């Protein structure tokens, strides 16, 4: 029996014995984030510790056939990820010091709470304190506020635990033959072996950049517009040549410019396609916003859903009996169990995030057939691209009409499609230049770059330089400002959610064109189009067995990541953004400061 | 006197794939329209004969062979697959001729704890002959490695159980399947008139 022969037999083993410890170990994680007990958390970590046993046990194991042997390239991709040392690769006390401070940053963001200094009994956390504030409120005090309390409370107990942080997990990556953890990361792209399709973790940060640096004018001339009408909500507070202050920028973040659509709407005297009313006054029920979803991807020529997925799915909050966390998931259990636990709520931001979750299981289903350790996406950014665009062919007009939502008499001026993308472009492209300055300076200091002595000194001027926001009170070295964003204090990487925004408008131009769409892009609505559906299903059932590059090919006919999607959906925003900057400034100086 | 087919499909606990049970039916009358007057079966596809003239059939003997297998492994229970079933734990002819039979059996078979008793080969040196049954237990030699009667690195115990858990999908549900063979020889008894 040659090294390849004993490694597949290998892996003929390992399957059948990782697909029952994954449905013990997932099902236990069900059990706790639908019944939040004592019983159920340890339950939950019992079977959670065993499968991580048998996976650095396996891990072992996997190393003893040597991958340079292998010319299966299935196999050898499958070889290859349990081979990873990973966190194994660290001392005995290094890494259970790691697992300590990862679980404390989890802590401190999800249990840091802020206080009022006007009214001392009054204290806050985030959610759903902080997060109403940056959203709702339009007192420059009041967000300025809650915008620093979060960076000088929960931030600077982050500050620590970040530098060592990055240190430990550079142990990790560099053992595990990498540059840094940003290479690691960035190892998630990577393709190695395919002739023609080869992808390197460098590629990443180059192809990243040169779809950004095309990105810079969309956005700037959407900076421009956003920051006049902002000069409105704050008058003598924002400069009209200077940066957006970050504590006015919809959230404690400045992620999603969203909450400022009150502020920077184009033309308010139109009704809204806002169909919550809607469904409010229908006694719609979250069956019927679920029922519904799964009417969409048959009528595409897709699978239903399972008969487990109908009774065992969580799709209400679970009362006042039933403590859980309400986080909207779709759960792929294995041995074809599919669930997704929502709290929904009758509006229409659920019914286009529940087709989000369901686009989720759809790509699970389709997928179950590879191998274990193939049952994913094709990348990071992959899944998230097919949950978007289900909430883009939903959000059209005329698929809410074909719904029953919207009355048919609803007239689509150029000013409520205009009311749309500037809707669209708020939550879209507005966290695009936050996404990539995030990675960049995670990248940076991953790389070494960024001395702890100016960490949030460098981070300031990518801010100001790159998405064009300004701090509005000055921040020294001893805030974590990056740290208080959940994703960097969780250990998420962020990029996926940068190459996500451009896999699924590159899917979205592609399946629309099977559709003979005609329209803009942005009215599309995908129902009825059978043709377009097995389109999608062709990648979707690939998993990570293929490589990324190839499996965007067989839906997108693309190699490589594009932007000229993302702009042709925006592009009736923008050449209105070109008129209604005329007279007002373009770009920004990155010096000016909110203060002295 | 009646062919006593409830025997094998009535049966209270089935047999695992892998040492699946046979059951020998001589001389009696037989009366089909128990089954194909019934939709409880989730698949009833017949081979060689069709479904409803069997009954004024006659053959030597009737073999009919019953076991427990997943809801996706059924697939395999056809003349010529080359699945891990139908090649490591019942193996069909090219030349089959009969009926094969099953139904799902969630609610007696899978188990908050998972029903472990339900087991199917998965390594196995060679493949099955038709109507051929291995109850070995034997260390599996998958590499180059002696195993001295201890499984590991390279010897891999080649039996692994279902465990069916009652909230799985429909494919991975256990699913009792009885297949029917008919026995044909010129010697001189299964009618029905
Ligand atoms: C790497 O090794 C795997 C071994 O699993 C190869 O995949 C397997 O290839 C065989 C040969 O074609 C497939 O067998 C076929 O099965 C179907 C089942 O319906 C049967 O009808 C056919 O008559 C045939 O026996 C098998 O399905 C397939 N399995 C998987 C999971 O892909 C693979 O081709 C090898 N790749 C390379 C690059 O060497
Ligand atoms: C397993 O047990 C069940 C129930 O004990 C058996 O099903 C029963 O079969 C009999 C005969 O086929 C059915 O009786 C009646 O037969 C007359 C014949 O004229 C027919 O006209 C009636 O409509 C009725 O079918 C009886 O209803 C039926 N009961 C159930 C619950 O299905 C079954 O035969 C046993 N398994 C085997 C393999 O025999
Ligand atoms: C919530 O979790 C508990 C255990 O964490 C589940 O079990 C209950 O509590 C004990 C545990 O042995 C049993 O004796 C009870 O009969 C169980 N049920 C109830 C209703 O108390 C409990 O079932 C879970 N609840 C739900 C709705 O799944
Ligand atoms: C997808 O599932 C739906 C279930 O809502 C199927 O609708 C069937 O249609 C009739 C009329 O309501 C029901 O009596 C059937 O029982 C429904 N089937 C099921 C399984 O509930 C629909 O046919 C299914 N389509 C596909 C392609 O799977
Ligand atoms: C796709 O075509 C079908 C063809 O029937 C349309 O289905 C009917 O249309 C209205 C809403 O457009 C529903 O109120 C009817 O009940 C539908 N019929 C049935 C039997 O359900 C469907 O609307 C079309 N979808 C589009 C154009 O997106
Ligand atoms: C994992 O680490 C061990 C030493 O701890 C080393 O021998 C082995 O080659 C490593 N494997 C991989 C895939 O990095
Ligand atoms: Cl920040
Ligand atoms: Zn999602």
């Amino acid at each position: 029996s040659t090294i390849e022969e004993q490694a597949k037999t290998f892996l003929d083993k390992f399957n059948h014995e990782a697909e029952d410890l994954f449905y013990q170990s997932s099902l236990a994680s069900w059990n706790y984030n639908t019944n939040i007990t004592e019983e159920n958390v340890q339950n939950m970590n019992n079977a959670g510790d065993k499968w991580s046993a048998f996976l650095k046990e396996q891990s072992t194991l996997a190393q003893m056939y040597p991958l340079q042997e292998i010319q299966n390239l299935t196999v050898k991709l499958q070889l290859q990820a349990l081979q990873q040392n990973g966190s194994s690769v660290l001392s005995e006390d290094k890494s259970k010091r790691l697992n300590t401070i990862l679980n404390t940053m989890s802590t401190i963001y999800s249990t840091g709470k802020v206080c009022n200094p006007d009214n001392p009994q009054e204290c806050l956390l985030l959610e759903p304190g902080l997060n109403e504030i940056m959203a709702n409120s339009l007192d420059y005090n009041e967000r300025l506020w809650a915008w620093e309390s979060w960076r000088s409370e929960v931030g600077k107990q982050l500050r620590p635990l970040y530098e060592e942080y990055v240190v430990l997990k550079n142990e990790m990556a560099r053992a595990n033959h990498y540059e840094d953890y940003g290479d690691y990361w960035r190892g998630d792209y990577e393709v190695n072996g395919v002739d023609g399709y080869d992808y390197s973790r460098g590629q990443l940060i180059e192809d990243v950049e040169h779809t950004f640096e095309e990105i810079k004018p969309l956005y700037e001339h959407l900076h421009a517009y956003v920051r006049a009408k902002l000069m409105n909500a704050y008058p003598s507070y924002i400069s009209p040549i200077g940066c957006l202050p970050a504590h006015l920028l919809g959230d404690m973040w400045g992620r999603f410019w969203t909450n400022l659509y009150s502020l920077t709407v184009p033309f308010g005297q139109k009704p809204n396609i806002d169909v919550t009313d809607a469904m409010v006054d229908q006694a719609w029920d979250a069956q019927r916003i679920f029922k519904e979803a799964e009417k969409f991807f048959v009528s595409v020529g897709l699978p239903n859903m399972t008969q487990g997925f109908w009774e065992n799915s969580m799709l209400t909050d679970p009362g006042n009996v039933q403590k859980a966390v309400c986080h909207p998931t779709a759960w792929d259990l294995g041995k074809g169990d599919f669930r997704i636990l929502m709290c929904t709520k009758v509006t229409m931001d659920d019914f286009l995030t529940a087709h989000h979750e369901m686009g989720h299981i759809q790509y699970d289903m389709a997928y179950a057939a590879q191998p274990f350790l193939l049952r994913n996406g094709a990348n990071e950014g992959f899944h998230e691209a097919v949950g978007e665009i289900m909430s883009l062919s939903a959000a059209t007009p005329k698929h809410l009409k074909s719904i029953g939502l919207l009355s048919p008499d609803f007239q689509e001026d150029n000013e409520t499609e205009i009311n749309f993308l500037l809707k669209q472009a708020l939550t879209i492209v507005g966290t695009l230049p936050f996404t990539y300055m995030l990675e960049k300076w995670r990248w940076m200091v991953f790389k070494g770059e960024i001395p702890k002595d100016q960490w949030m000194k460098k981070w300031w001027e990518m801010k100001r330089e790159i998405v064009g926001v300004v701090e509005p009170v000055p921040h020294d070295e001893t805030y974590c400002d990056p740290a208080s964003l959940f994703h960097v204090s969780n250990d998420y990487s962020f990029i996926r959610y940068y190459t996500r925004t451009l896999y699924q408008f590159q899917f979205q131009e592609a399946l629309c064109q099977a559709a003979k769409h005609e329209g803009p892009l942005h009215k599309c609505d995908i129902s009825n189009s059978t043709e377009a559906g097995q389109k999608l299903f062709n990648m979707l059932r690939l998993g990570k067995s293929e490589p990324w590059t190839l499996a965007l090919e067989n839906v997108v006919g693309a190699k490589n990541m594009n932007v000229r999607p993302l702009l042709n959906y925006f592009e009736p925003l923008f050449t209105w953004l070109k008129d209604q900057n005329k007279n007002s400034f373009v770009g920004w100086s990155t010096d000016w400061s909110p203060y002295a | 006197n009646l062919c006593p087919f409830g025997e094998v499909f009535n049966a209270t606990k089935f047999p695992s794939v892998y040492a699946w049970e046979r059951k020998k039916i001589s001389n009696c009358v037989a009366d089909y329209s128990v089954l194909y007057n019934s939709t409880f079966f989730s698949t009833f596809k017949c081979y060689g004969v069709s479904a409803t003239k069997l009954n004024d059939l006659c053959f030597s003997n009737v073999y009919a062979d019953s076991f427990v297998v997943k809801g996706d492994d059924v697939r395999q229970i056809a003349p010529g697959q080359t699945g891990v079933i139908a090649d490591y734990n019942y193996k069909l002819p090219d030349d089959f001729m009969g009926c094969v039979l099953a139904w799902n059996t969630r609610n007696i078979d899978a188990t908050s704890t998972g029903n472990y008793n339900y087991k199917y080969r998965l390594f196995r040196k060679s493949k099955l002959k038709p109507f051929e049954r291995d109850i070995s237990t034997e260390i599996y030699q998958a590499g180059n490695k002696p195993c001295n009667g201890v499984a590991g690195s390279n010897c891999y115990s080649p039996l692994q159980s279902y465990g069916f858990r009652p909230t799985y999908g429909v494919g991975h549900q256990p699913y009792r399947v009885v297949v029917l063979s008919f026995e044909l020889l010129n010697a001189p008894t299964v009618c029905g008139p």
